């Protein structure tokens, strides 16, 4: 059976499967997880099979760059052929919980009596349906203040209906700004650009045409398109050097598979042919 | 600047009004406007409010603020007109305004209020505060507190519906507020019935009037019903009182006896079966339950600082009896705990002070006397340049 | 109310309540109230030295030197005789009422305590009315800066007294409404032929004051009040001053009430639109 | 940000490009008819060879003037008959010029133009207006 | 001439209010009013103006899934100008309830509507057309009544003060 342990979500199932038969985070404590998971091969992230190979495997690829964003962390793992490249790969601190928490504060300022503890899951879903980053602020704010269509209605569990407009794009943004974040980054896009650029100069174009997304945090609508637009501007800005012509030539493609939410699991499951005795292998089972 | 910002606290029954810096309100007036039966015009200009608006009976009394919500916005707007130009006598362009509001008002209602204040009265600055937060701040003047904190539990009982609200850092936790139906008015009706069935010679159409006075003059909380009943049945000469009012009809004096209602009136919270038949469940458990619905991590300070607001809380020894009963409920839960079973249970207090009656107004005056108030207000220029985002939200 | 009050209502209800509690025989509770009035006027009502049986009323005004230059002292001393004590530090005038020595007619002192601002303005008017009745012409005009950006001009002529207000309308749209009010004022003689004549000039002073440093601008308005013997003669005086010193605030009140009324009408119509739309919205 | 200031979409090969290429009705002819009081004849001439293909607004603004000149010269009661003398194509083209006219009001020009709209609508239906809306090549 | 103009506006609205649901071609899983975003030129129709005179006119801008309608309202003098500005602003502040209204007018107009396929699906399009016409007629009547009101109250106010001397 394939078990994919994530910080905020555990995907376990069988082989040559489809989607996890179970998606439930495990409650020493890791050993405790066995009691509620196994009871009524192994997968390891870049601290047996490197998920980068896995995510890519399910895609029928060996080379490429994997952008995996989950609950606790976000990585950019470039995989060359079968193996991964433990050296290029970079990490994003940037976050799910924080945005959900920020959306709650923003809705509170609007005048909705939300509680950070009691309503955390409810607002998480409003973020999971309405609320993510935008290309620019001044334009977004105009759309929010000038058309009705920002301004989307959302039915709370008790039947009341609230409205969400500018906060839809306002929550990612803290995180961007250096102002409020008090740390200096990029993002994710600029982070992706650097990873590929700092790589070779031959299979670099190879990576660019095989960027694959994985994890739930990569399911917010428009992400793939935003990444592309940001990469085209970054390419234009640096390697292209402002030449209109050098743009037409470039090859760009961000693979965003429908079942990318659990792309690691989907991979992992059908990797895994059966050894006849389980029995004899391990030291312990030995 | 130079002047004290106007503080207007529009309540369900009584509106508290005055100028910042003052210890007590300059007016306490009934929150209904007596109107005729549009009427442009001369019909317009004609109005009464307070005592005048009440006084004629015939000419219909409205609740300009009922449940903390404006009944009709047009009539509420007219109310604010005379509140400013007849009673306060403030030139509105020279005074910042502090208004107050009850929890659960929607942002739309806030924009309607601000629209009125800015587009009609051209005020230089406006702040709309939630009643509970200033009332908590108002309690910082009490000797029983030594350090300032803006985390606590407010028991807001008005004349329409009492609300129990835990508040953390200035924002009401909307999902944990609870309402209890019963208020000053229920007390009046039941005691009214109580007098009708026992005392004789009381003309019906002025029954409430009399009723209000007896409650205002003789009601109290007793510690135990049966011992107290025995007290009245034993030492009647120094426990039974007499009240004398004048009959609004025939201009003659009526004298009534005042007995059991004295302790039975305020008693009714305590045993909720009193007040309505539907209320199974006492005040100690509801307040405890409310506190128990908020995050466990923040259930430390809330138990240490329960503050009272509104007149319905000015009955002698209300807080003491409440504190005892709550201690019994908390101790019983931690008793169950221990047996099943550690960390020690937090001490439980109820803050009382001398300004409990209109704690809300007092808090308004105290905050509006500081420079910060001038810092956080919305200016008319910002209203014009930004529009409607600004006035909905609190100061950055 | 509707006509502005000479009488300060907060002062009247507060002192009437205090005398009634005294007369009933209750012990007095402390009172400490600080509040304002129009034209930067500040009042304070307190218990001097914490003695709750004594009530002090103090007034502090910016005006004051200019009014003092025109006869104020004689009138205030004439009216308040004895009640009058050394002014409290921080204030210009203080009145002290002893609750243990109240007069038989309390309403008259409640009224006079209300009068206070009006009685402060009265002397300048009384002075120029005397001048007018005696024919002493050519006297320098009084210029009273009653507000930071408002100015008052008083002039006596052969057969009339002119009172000029240089007022400022800070919010643009009230100017537009105000022109309608002043136009209605210009035609006021079509209903009251024996009424004081009124003129109005917008953004430019009247010619008689053109030689001074008078303000000019889009938010300035000049109002002239022409007072005939019937308003300046002996009975006339008190009623005249009572109305003339509240006129400016009366105008600002009615502009605001007109805008308020328009909001109520407009609100009713928007509610009707919402009803039509919902009629229009499909039932299912 | 800077790199975000450029609208890369303007160079997107997958966009849509209109088919464009590279004079108007005969001014002298329209004048002849008008001078002779032949209004219907002037209308039919003004509607000939419209500059549906030129790039410059000068030539388009020229034909619109000629057409507008004619519509204004008309007598109220004689509008219906002229409109009825046109074929469906003429009615559709007339509607385009009428809307054009609505953009240059002067004196009572819109007053008579509303009369033309009414009659043209009666002849071509709302469909003729629909065709003002989705024309890619217009007056 | 008030009747005729409205006839021409009405017919144009009938032509423009022929909308359908259109998923975004530019952004994945987005659905946006094409007349507002304008990222696909082929989806935009030719803007047309109907004018009654130099001052009163209606601008109608169509697209495959939305129509923007802007009106320049009759304002004969200063008081009509301010009354109109205040009334349009009042309605615009309430745009969430009056769900076919834009929150700000197109530059050069007093009030603007944004009508999308979602509106034409849940409301009879012919009644939407009737509504715009009704609105144009009624705002004019209300502005006139407002004007009479202010003037009427002003006379009583001048009279009440003056008669008391
Ligand atoms: N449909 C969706 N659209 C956008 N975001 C989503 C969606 N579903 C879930 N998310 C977000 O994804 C986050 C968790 O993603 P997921 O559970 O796939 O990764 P994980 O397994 O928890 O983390 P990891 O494996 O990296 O430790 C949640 O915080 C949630 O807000
Ligand atoms: N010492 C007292 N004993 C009994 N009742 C009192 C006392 N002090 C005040 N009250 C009562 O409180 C009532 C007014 O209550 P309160 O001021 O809370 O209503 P409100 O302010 O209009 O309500 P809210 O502002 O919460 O909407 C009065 O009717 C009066 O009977």
């Amino acid at each position: 059976v394939v078990c994919d342990n994530g910080t905020g979500f555990v995907k376990c199932g069988y082989a040559g499967s489809n989607f996890p038969e179970h998606i439930f985070p495990a409650i020493d404590d890791m050993k405790h997880l066995w009691d509620y998971t196994f009871g009524p091969l192994l997968t390891e992230p870049p601290m047996v099979a490197i998920q980068a190979v896995l995510t890519l495997y399910a895609q029928g690829l060996l080379t490429g760059v994997v952008v995996d964003s989950g609950d606790g962390v976000t990585h950019i793992c470039p995989v060359y052929e079968g193996f991964s490249l433990p050296h290029l790969t970079r990490r994003l601190d940037i976050a799910g919980r924080d945005i959900t928490r920020y959306l709650i504060k923003l809705l509170l300022l609007r005048g909705y009596a939300f509680n950070h503890s009691a309503d955390f899951e409810t607002v998480r879903m409003i973020k999971e349906k309405l609320c993510y980053v935008g290309y620019n602020i001044e334009q977004e704010q105009k759309l929010a203040l000038e058309t009705t269509v920002l301004v989307e209605s959302y039915t709370l569990p008790d039947g009341r209906i609230i409205k969400v407009g500018g906060e839809r794009f306002e929550a990612p943004e803290a995180l961007f700004q250096p102002h409020l974040i008090n740390v200096e980054g990029v993002g994710v896009a600029e982070l992706l650009f650097n990873t590929i650029q700092a790589a070779d100069i031959d299979t670099r174009s190879e990576f660019y045409k095989h960027i694959v997304l994985s994890g739930g945090s990569t399911m917010y609508p428009g992400l793939p398109s935003r990444l592309e637009r940001e990469l085209k501007q970054l390419y234009l800005e640096r390697v292209l050097k402002g030449d209109v012509e050098k743009l037409s030539k470039f090859k760009i493609r961000i693979e965003d598979p429908p079942r990318r939410k659990h792309m690691v699991f989907l991979g992992g499951a059908v990797l895994a042919d059966i050894m006849k005795d389980k029995d004899n292998f391990w030291m312990t089972r030995q | 600047g130079r002047l004290p910002a106007c503080v207007v606290d529009c309540g369900t029954g009584y509106t508290k009004l005055g100028y910042a810096g003052n210890t007590e309100p300059q007016f306490i007036i009934p929150s209904c406007i007596a109107i005729k039966e549009v009427m442009k015009g001369v019909d317009d200009l004609d109005f009464f409010i307070g005592d005048e608006a009440i006084e004629k009976p015939t000419y219909a009394t409205k609740w300009p603020i009922r449940h903390g919500i404006v009944e009709d916005w047009d009539l509420m707007e007219r109310f604010m007109e005379q509140v400013i130009f007849k009673y306060l006598r403030a030139e509105p362009e020279d005074h910042y305004f502090l208004l107050t509001e009850p929890p659960l008002n929607t942002p739309e209602n806030r924009e309607y209020t601000a629209e009125i204040m800015f587009e009609s009265f051209n005020v230089p600055g406006l702040y709309i505060a939630v009643q509970a937060v200033l009332a908590l701040a108002a309690s910082w003047t009490s000797r029983q507190v030594g350090e300032r904190t803006l985390t606590g539990t407010v028991i807001d009982s008005g004349d329409g519906v009492t609300h129990v609200i835990p508040v953390a850092e200035g924002y009401v936790i909307g999902s944990c507020i609870k309402h209890i139906p019963i208020a000053g008015r229920d007390i009046t009706y039941f005691i009214q019935q109580l007098l009708r069935d026992r005392e004789v010679g009381i003309p019906p159409e002025q029954s409430l009037e009399t009723a209000k006075a007896v409650k205002e003059r003789y009601s109290y909380v007793c510690p135990d019903l049966v011992k107290e009943f025995n007290k009245y049945d034993t030492d009647g000469s120094k426990w039974i009182k007499q009240y004398t009012g004048i009959n609004a009809i025939s201009k003659k004096e009526f004298s009534i006896d005042v007995g059991y209602e004295r302790f039975l009136g305020p008693e009714i919270f305590f045993h909720p079966e009193f007040a309505n038949p539907d209320f199974t469940q006492p005040i100690s458990e509801v307040v405890d339950e409310v506190i128990q619905n908020c995050p466990i991590d923040v259930r430390r300070p809330l138990y240490k600082n329960i503050v009272l607001s509104g007149g319905s809380t000015m009955f002698r020894d209300f807080g003491r009896r409440l504190q005892r009963d709550l201690k019994r409920t908390v101790d019983a839960r931690l008793k169950l705990s221990e047996e099943l079973s550690k960390p020690k249970p937090i001490d439980v207090q109820v803050i009382t002070h001398h300004m409990q009656r209109y704690a809300v107004w007092f808090g308004g005056s105290m905050l509006a006397s500081t420079p910060e108030f001038y810092q956080v207000c919305h200016t008319k220029k910002d209203y014009e340049e930004i529009g409607p985002s600004i006035c909905r939200h609190n100061p950055v | 109310m509707i006509l502005l009050e000479v009488n300060n209502r907060i002062i009247e209800e507060t002192l009437a309540l205090k005398f009634e509690n005294a007369a009933a025989g209750n012990k007095p509770e402390a009172v400490e109230v600080t509040f304002a009035d129009f034209d930067g006027v500040l009042y304070h009502i307190s218990n001097p030295n914490g003695d709750k049986t004594k009530v002090m009323v103090s007034i502090s005004l910016k005006f004051y030197k200019e009014l003092q230059a025109h006869g104020a002292d004689e009138l205030l001393k004439r009216v308040y005789g004895s009640f009058l004590v050394n002014p409290e530090s921080g204030y210009n005038v203080s009145l002290l009422y002893d609750l243990e020595n109240l007069p038989a007619s309390k309403d008259s002192i409640v009224h006079q305590a209300g009068m206070l601002k009006r009685n402060c303005f009265a002397s300048v008017f009384e002075k120029y009315f005397q001048f007018q009745e005696e024919g002493k012409e050519g006297e320098n005009r009084a210029v009273i800066h009653y507000r930071d950006d408002e100015t008052m001009y008083v002039e006596s002529k052969k057969d009339r007294v002119t009172v000029v207000f240089s007022t400022v309308f800070k919010d643009d749209d009230d100017v537009v409404i105000g022109k309608v009010f002043m136009q209605e004022f210009k035609e006021g003689r079509r209903a009251s032929h024996t009424a004081p004549q009124v003129l109005f000039s917008h953004r430019e002073p009247p010619l008689e004051l053109k030689d001074t440093d008078a303000a000019v601008g889009d938010n300035i308005g000049y109002i002239t009040f022409v007072l005939f013997p019937r308003h300046t003669n002996a009975s006339a005086r008190d009623n005249t001053i009572n109305l003339i010193h509240t006129f400016r605030d009366y105008l600002h009140y009615h502009i605001k009430c007109s805008k308020a009324y328009i909001h109520t009408r407009m609100r009713a119509k928007t509610s009707d639109f919402l009803k039509v739309l919902n009629r229009a919205r499909p039932d299912a | 940000a800077r790199f975000r200031k450029v609208d890369v979409d303007e160079y997107d090969e997958n966009k849509f490009v209109d088919e464009e290429d590279g004079a108007g009705p005969d001014e002298g002819e329209v004048d002849s008819c008008l001078r002779q009081g032949n209004m219907t004849a002037a209308l039919q001439a003004a509607l000939k060879n419209p500059p549906i293909n030129t790039k410059s607004q000068a030539v388009k603004d020229r034909a619109g003037s000629i057409v507008l000149k004619v519509l204004i010269s008309f007598k109220a009661n004689d509008i219906e008959k002229a409109v009825q003398s046109l074929d469906k194509n003429g009615v559709d083209l007339l509607m385009k010029y009428i809307y054009k006219g609505f953009e240059s009001p002067s004196d009572n020009s819109s007053a008579m133009l509303l009369q033309w709209h009414e009659k043209a609508l009666a002849a071509g239906g709302v469909g003729s207006i629909v065709r003002v809306l989705t024309a890619r090549k217009t007056v | 001439t008030l009747r005729p103009y409205l006839s021409a506006v009405r017919a144009t609205l009938q032509a423009a209010l022929c909308l359908e649901n259109f998923s975004s071609q530019v952004v994945e899983r987005h659905n946006k009013p094409e007349v507002e975003v304008r990222s696909s030129k082929e989806l935009l129709l030719q803007p047309v103006t109907i004018s009654r005179n130099e001052k009163e006119k209606v601008l109608i801008e169509g697209s495959i899934n939305s129509v923007r309608v802007s009106i320049a309202v009759k304002q004969a003098d200063e008081i009509e100008k301010i009354l109109c500005h205040k009334f349009m602003r009042f309605m615009m502040m309430r745009a969430e309830n009056f769900f076919i209204l834009r929150r700000k007018p197109v530059e050069g107009y007093d009030i603007s509507f944004l009508i999308t396929n979602f509106h034409t699906e849940q409301m009879y399009k012919h009644k939407l057309v009737d509504f715009v016409i009704h609105f144009m007629e009624e705002i004019d009547k209300e502005i006139s009544e407002m004007k009479l009101s202010v003037n009427a109250r002003a006379r009583i106010v001048a009279e009440e003060f003056l008669k008391n001397f």
